[PDB]
RNA sequence: GUGAACAGCCUCUAGUUGAUAGAAUAAUGUAGAUAAGGGAAGUCGGCAAAAUAGAUCCGUAACUUCGGGAUAAGGAUUGGC
RNA sequence: CUCUUAAGGUAGCCAAAUGCCUCGUCAUCUAAUUAGUGACGCGCAUGAAUGGAUUAACGAGAUUCCCACUGUCCCUAUCUA
RNA sequence: GCAGUCAAGCGUUCAUAGCGACAUUGCUUUUUGAUUCUUCGAUGUCGGCUCUUCCUAUCAUACCGAAGCAGAAUUCGGUAAGCGUUGGAUUGUUCACCCACUAAUAGGGAACGUGAGCUGGGUUUAGACCGUCGUGAGACAGGUUAGUUUUACCCUACUGAUGAAUGUUACCGCAAUAGUAAUUGAACUUAGUACGAGAGGAACAGUUCAUUCGGAUAAUUGGUUUUUGCGGCUGUCUGAUCAGGCAUUGCCGCGAAGCUACCAUCCGCUGGAUUAUGGCUGAACGCCUCUAAGUCAGAAUCCAUGCUAGAACGCGGUGAUUUC
């Protein structure tokens, strides 16, 4: 999460650090989302701030729109790759790390999700979760 | 409690065991193992894997 | 001077020295308070770690995304046959501490015990207690008055019980044997209750119970020499260092001119005291039960242990006690199993849990199949049979 | 023999089997490997490592002293019978 | 037009391996650039074989970025001699 | 660099809520200087990395007092160093400056901590280009490029490991002393409430999660592979087959076991005494006054509980003690 945010995850494991590019999953026009911070987030020297499933990012898009591009705004996290353990005992994991466009309260930018989403992304924003198309 | 079955291998999947693979579409898939799972990353075919 | 940044020191300095225990036994150091209003009780019980395995079940936690829903968790099962008590000991306070006054031993000891006290029973005479037994003899006396004693001195009174190590699948023939407190009102019924159960059995489920947080007292399984790195938990050193990375850079400023006892050095590792505490136990086993590993759901007739037998570790014959989680200590080590020194209104503490299922597959491998019934009924007929 | 080959890899003739030895397999090393998710966020700096690679057939930019640039780039293919 | 010791910086070129001020100003690249590039030039102290400007090809030379790559790192773990 | 005394002024009014000029008393030794006492038969000279510990002039977190404190936000002050104080772009930089997260991104020391710990980017040998200077050789805290980072097996210290002697040997225990640990955020609800004209807009109790830290652990998932365990492949060699050798483990797929990861899961206690502060009763002082006697409440504090070691010259209970 971050803030903006509707109830709360339990932890997931970690995927998307400082740095990562993940998907676009909307029809904002973005291609990319380019993590530069994670809003949670504690500190640890070294440590890669890293984004998991339906945190809130901040990022940049670097493949889109050029009105979207050379600007940091909110995304938040729909899918990751990395495994993660649910405490339904599953272990499971998307095919590709994508985010959708969002504003602070967690409106998204877009109307439309392409791809699945993970159930724990929509429990956290409703707006994300209206716009969804498969969940999990 | 609910058992799967491998989308593989036919096998029986008790809780906590394996993996799940959440494919592009949305077609969900499931391993009772890495062994399984590493054959369909493989690209191999359940059809010619003899114990399938 | 001054770091350039900050970061919370490795380790713990409240486990020193990371130094090898000196008894695979951990010591029970504290006891729970004494309510002297409630049945003589024993206060903690020996048995034996065999192994782990998954758990299915409802978790009730109103309020929370997982309520009413089936959550699966990981548990310990140890193996736990009945104790056996062979004598009490009476303790006295003093301006100096507890004080051990005397101990009174039962009159018969099986071997178990008595090759507890050998180094080498093989080539004995196994002369034992065999003189204090006479102590009985005498019609009573000798016994009859030490327990006179305890009686009349004596704030605490411990029990002296024994492990019956060969109902456990173990190759150690040599027994464990520990003091336990009893809980039970006055002293006076305490060595009553100690004196009426010699050479007699103490089960656990007259102990522990079902959703009751319980602590593990063991000693942690042992690794020897180990570098600062995982010892300590260190950063690694970059590629490029000479000597070696897998060390800490600067051991200590120029002042004080001494290596400091605070600072990770490489040594020991494993083989520690811990007291691990607010395991809740999610099932009391039964030995002459059949359905061991059975639930109200899962009605099929099938015993605790894992197909193939718990790995480095046998088969379950005995009561068990199995708990959420995991504990100190590895499989075939003597576990100290405590009652809680506090009563603990956690809400998740007072969760009462109904297991719905119990894996029972192999743990030598990636099993399959949770009874041979079960995997005959879908493998077909093989090569050998029929 | 393989193969473009005095390459590498295996062999025949000939020649060696000589470099203290035994028991263990802690830390830390020297030398050789691998790593889920991310992908230079590490660092003075991609240092080190990884990635590419043979051949056949397609395809190939700016620029240029018209010779080059060029294996530019980018693709498909490759066994056995 | 004028002062001065012979004259008084042409053609070019540039915050360039030559610029103090300086992390120059503008533009560009980035989320962010004492970095890079394109431009500007009263240029402390550029400048014509004390060679100036251009320049294809070439470089175990110095430097910037992209793609690929990856244990460089997040953050460590495991194996062999 | 930091802190005071004065009170002209600022602050609608009002010196002191928060500030404070002209003057003036101090403190500090992460600034720079001044000096030249120590080292020139030699104390490795910047930055970073790594790790520990200390200071407090406190940035966050606990509890308070104050306001020009309605609420929210903030600001001033007390007890407080128990606990934390980060990820990045440019620069060798310390510094600086931006982006960004955050409860907060406080300032310092430890031979300007830390080179037989690293690194070697800068600096400052010898090569070389420019520019300024010089007739020149050459010079230049001007720019630039390239430039060998040695030894520990000794003592001590620190980490772990044995161990003679207290009749012998064994079992169960005591606890002096020493160490000690947890941290922080959010959501729900309280509540669209208290307060407020509006705008706005809290908290206690209760519930669910999370950050950072710690200790274990290996059901599960994942990593590792000389299980050279099974299978596949290239080259060659054993006449063929079967079955094998060699290719510094020949290659590839799977691969139990062990080890192992916020890449996995579990677990991380509750009593007291206080501090600031606010009070009680109450004189001094027939009034008044938290204080002088006495005394109540009270903090991330402290002392215990708990947790680790167990004094190898601290101790207790108990068993058996030799015909070779
Ligand atoms: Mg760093
Ligand atoms: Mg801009
Ligand atoms: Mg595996
Ligand atoms: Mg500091
Ligand atoms: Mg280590
Ligand atoms: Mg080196
Ligand atoms: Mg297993
Ligand atoms: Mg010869
Ligand atoms: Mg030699
Ligand atoms: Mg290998
Ligand atoms: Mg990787
Ligand atoms: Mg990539
Ligand atoms: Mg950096
Ligand atoms: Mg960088
Ligand atoms: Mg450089
Ligand atoms: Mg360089
Ligand atoms: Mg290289
Ligand atoms: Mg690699
Ligand atoms: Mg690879
Ligand atoms: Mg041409
Ligand atoms: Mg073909
Ligand atoms: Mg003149
Ligand atoms: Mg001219
Ligand atoms: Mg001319
Ligand atoms: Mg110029
Ligand atoms: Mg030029
Ligand atoms: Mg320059
Ligand atoms: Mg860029
Ligand atoms: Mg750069
Ligand atoms: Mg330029
Ligand atoms: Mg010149
Ligand atoms: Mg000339
Ligand atoms: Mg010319
Ligand atoms: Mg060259
Ligand atoms: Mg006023
Ligand atoms: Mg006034
Ligand atoms: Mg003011
Ligand atoms: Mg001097
Ligand atoms: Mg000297
Ligand atoms: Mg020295
Ligand atoms: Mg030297
Ligand atoms: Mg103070
Ligand atoms: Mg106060
Ligand atoms: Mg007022
Ligand atoms: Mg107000
Ligand atoms: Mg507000
Ligand atoms: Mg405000
Ligand atoms: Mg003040
Ligand atoms: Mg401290
Ligand atoms: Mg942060
Ligand atoms: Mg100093
Ligand atoms: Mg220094
Ligand atoms: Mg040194
Ligand atoms: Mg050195
Ligand atoms: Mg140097
Ligand atoms: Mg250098
Ligand atoms: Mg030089
Ligand atoms: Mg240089
Ligand atoms: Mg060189
Ligand atoms: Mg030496
Ligand atoms: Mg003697
Ligand atoms: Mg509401
Ligand atoms: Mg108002
Ligand atoms: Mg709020
Ligand atoms: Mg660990
Ligand atoms: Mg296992
Ligand atoms: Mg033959
Ligand atoms: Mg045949
Ligand atoms: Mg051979
Ligand atoms: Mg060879
Ligand atoms: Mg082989
Ligand atoms: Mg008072
Ligand atoms: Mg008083
Ligand atoms: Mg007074
Ligand atoms: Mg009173
Ligand atoms: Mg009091
Ligand atoms: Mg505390
Ligand atoms: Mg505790
Ligand atoms: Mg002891
Ligand atoms: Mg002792
Ligand atoms: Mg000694
Ligand atoms: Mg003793
Ligand atoms: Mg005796």
């Amino acid at each position: 999460s971050g803030n903006g945010a509707q109830g709360t995850k339990f932890r997931i494991s970690l995927g998307l650090p400082v740095g990562a590019i993940m998907n676009c999953a909307d029809n904002s026009g973005a291609r990319n989302l380019y993590i530069i911070a994670v809003k949670g987030s504690g500190s640890r020297l070294n440590r890669l701030p890293a984004a998991s499933l339906g945190d809130m990012v901040m990022a940049t898009v670097k493949k889109g729109k050029p009105e979207l591009r050379k600007k940091v705004m909110p995304a938040i996290v729909v899918r990751q790759a990395k495994s993660w353990r649910r405490r339904d005992g599953v272990f499971l994991y998307f095919e590709d790390n994508a985010g959708v466009i969002a504003n602070p309260k967690g409106e998204m930018k877009g109307s439309a999700i392409t791809g699945p989403v993970g159930k724990e992304c929509a429990d956290l924003w409703p707006r994300v979760a209206s716009n969804s198309g498969v969940v999990v | 409690m609910k058992v799967e079955i491998d989308s593989f291998s036919g096998a029986k999947i008790y809780p906590g065991r394996g993996t799940l693979f959440v494919r592009g579409d949305s077609k969900i898939f499931r391993f009772q193992n890495s062994k399984s799972a590493s054959l369909f990353k493989q690209r191999k075919n359940p059809r010619r894997i003899a114990w399938t | 001077s001054h770091r350039k940044y900050e970061a919370p020191r490795h380790g713990h300095l409240g486990f020193l020295p990371r130094k090898r225990a000196a008894s695979i036994r951990a010591r029970v150091k504290a006891f729970p308070k004494d309510d002297r209003s409630k049945p003589v009780a024993l206060t903690s019980f020996l048995g034996y770690k065999a192994g782990m395995t998954t758990i299915v079940r409802d978790l009730d936690r109103p309020g929370s995304k997982f309520h009413k829903r089936e959550v699966v968790e990981a548990v310990t099962v140890v193996d736990t046959p009945p104790v056996v008590v062979v004598g009490v000991v009476g303790y006295v306070e003093t301006p100096r501490g507890l004080r051990s006054l005397t101990t009174v031993w039962a009159e018969h000891l099986s071997d178990e015990v008595k090759r507890r006290f050998y180094k080498n029973w093989y080539k004995s005479k196994k002369k034992a207690f065999t003189k204090y037994s006479a102590k009985y003899a005498q019609d009573g006396a000798g016994i009859e008055r030490e327990l006179a004693r305890i009686k009349k001195y004596a704030s605490v009174v411990r029990v002296l019980v024994h492990t019956q190590i060969r109902k456990t699948p173990l190759a150690q023939k040599k027994a464990h044997l520990a003091e336990i407190q009893l809980n039970g009102g006055s002293i006076s019924e305490k060595v009553d209750w100690a004196r009426e159960h010699f050479e007699k059995t103490v089960a656990v489920d007259s102990v522990f119970e079902q959703n009751e947080m319980i602590d593990a007292i063991a000693v942690t399984k042992g690794h020897g020499f180990e570098g600062v790195t995982h010892r300590w938990g260190t950063k690694k050193l970059p590629r490029k260092t000479h000597r070696g990375l897998r060390k800490v850079a600067c051991i200590g400023a120029w002042h004080p001119a001494h290596v400091m006892w605070s600072v990770a050095r490489a040594g020991q590792r494993g083989y520690h005291s811990r007291t691990s505490i607010n395991h809740k136990i999610y099932r009391v086993g039964k030995g002459d039960d059949e359905a061991n590993g059975a639930t109200s759901f899962d009605r099929t007739k099938k015993t605790i242990t894992p197909m193939g037998g718990f790995v480095h570790y046998g088969e379950i014959k005995n009561d068990f006690i199995m708990v959420k989680g995991c504990i100190p200590g590895n499989r075939k080590r003597i576990v100290t199993l405590r009652k809680s020194l506090y009563t603990n209104t956690s809400r998740k503490a007072l969760e009462e849990v109904s297991l719905k299922w119990i894996d029972t597959a192999s743990k030598f491998g990636k099993g399959r199949f949770q009874t041979p019934a079960e995997k005959h009924a879908f493998m077909g007929t093989l090569k050998k049979d029929l």
